């Protein structure tokens, strides 16, 4: 199950 | 810019066996960055519509992809992979052997 | 035995030729179960496992969507690392991350992962703990205030130790009759004469699932690490892997030369010769 990301 | 060379390995899926259908892979390991060009060759000239797998890479970072296709291997025939990349003055050419 | 899950995502910004391509990869240990590609034509025709295909479609939508996002998060990510470095907006950049989650034979967690690389170079991790980032230079310290003030290692945290985990445990029984198979190395060795001299013997491994292997040459039981030649451990395209080892002997002395195998779905190690 995909992962929400951040912006770096 | 860090720039890593690929490591090229070619083979076959199943043990060659002369008039029995196959898979050849060439497997393109350890570079940086991801660009890269991959062909097979038979008896020199490039083999249409192989496959590749999705981009990845190992856990130091560098990228990795197997092409691959159908294959029967006979005496006569010669099979290759032909690979580019930016660490490459000139396209990299690495022979199928059986023994390897 | 013990499991992983991982996604692997590459975004690589392309001046000239469109925005940045995005592929984000996930797998349960060596085996591949899903890909978004930014890239692709048809989303919908893109791979999943047959044992995704099971969860239903609100489960498809749900994934789809985040990666939706998550392309657009990673090229967020590139405008601003490009700044970070005085970078031109004449060349090409590679942000790379890993993240998900190791657990047991039991299914508890042993750790989670989630970090990054630009250009390939280490950027920013989080660190075991789940908590705490580890910044490689003055630019990832730029991420890791931003990440800090945001409260970014919370969310991650909630994921590896809730999400992940069950995920992974769902999807070993679902597919258990693959990803919870380990299959054998088939082994051989063989002999290449190189001169009067000497000649290599190379031991084989085919066959075998998951990569991880050992494949070692004694010479009178010492190790010969130095003059052992050893490939790459290599795809054979049926979701099993190949890998050898090989060493040049002098001619005569083969029977001094012994090969070694571990692997998950041996019930023992093998110790092996020529002939």
């Amino acid at each position: 199950f995909v992962k929400k990301k951040y912006c770096l | 810019m860090i720039q890593r060379t690929p490591k090229i390995q070619v083979y076959s899926r199943h043990p060659a066996e002369n008039g029995k259908s196959n898979f050849l892979n060439c497997y393109v390991s350890g570079f940086h960055p991801s660009d890269i060009e991959v062909d097979l060759l038979k008896n020199g000239e490039r083999i249409e519509k192989v496959e590749h797998s999705d981009l990845s890479f190992s856990k130091d970072w560098s990228f990795y992809l197997l092409y691959y296709t159908e294959f029967t291997p006979t005496e006569k025939d010669e099979y290759a992979c032909r690979v580019n990349h930016v660490t490459l003055s000139q396209p990299k050419i690495v022979k199928w052997d059986r023994d390897m | 035995g013990s499991h992983s899950m991982r996604y692997f995502d590459t975004a690589m910004s392309r001046p000239g030729r469109g925005e940045p391509r995005f592929i984000s990869v996930g797998y349960v240990d060596d085996t591949q179960f899903v890909r978004f590609d930014s890239d692709a034509a048809s989303p919908r025709e893109e791979p999943r496992a047959p044992w995704i295909e099971q969860e239903g479609p609100e489960y498809w939508d749900r994934n789809t969507q985040i990666f939706k996002t998550n392309t657009q998060t990673d090229r967020c990510s590139l405008r601003n690392l490009r700044g970070y470095y005085n970078q031109s907006e004449a060349g090409s950049h590679t942000l790379q991350s890993m993240y998900g989650c190791d657990v047991g034979p039991d299914g508890r967690l042993l750790r989670g992962h989630n970090q990054y690389a630009y250009d390939g170079k280490d950027y920013i991790a989080l660190n075991e703990d789940l908590r705490s980032w580890t910044a490689a230079d003055t630019a990832a310290q730029i991420t890791q205030r931003k990440w800090e003030a945001a409260r970014v290692a919370e969310q991650d945290r909630a994921y590896l130790e809730g999400t992940c985990v069950e995920w992974l445990r769902r999807y070993l029984e679902n597919g258990k009759d693959t990803l919870e198979r380990a299959d054998p190395p088939k082994t051989h060795v063989t002999h290449h004469p190189i001169s009067d001299h000497e000649a290599t013997l190379r031991c084989w491994a085919l066959g075998f699932y998951p990569a991880e292997i050992t494949l070692t040459w004694q010479r009178d039981g010492e190790d010969q690490t130095q003059d052992t030649e050893l490939v790459e451990t290599r795809p054979a395209g049926d979701r099993t892997f190949q890998k050898w080892a090989a060493v040049v002997v002098p001619s005569g002395e083969e029977q001094r030369y012994t090969c070694h195998v571990q692997h998950e779905g041996l019930p023992k190690p093998l110790t092996l010769r020529w002939e």
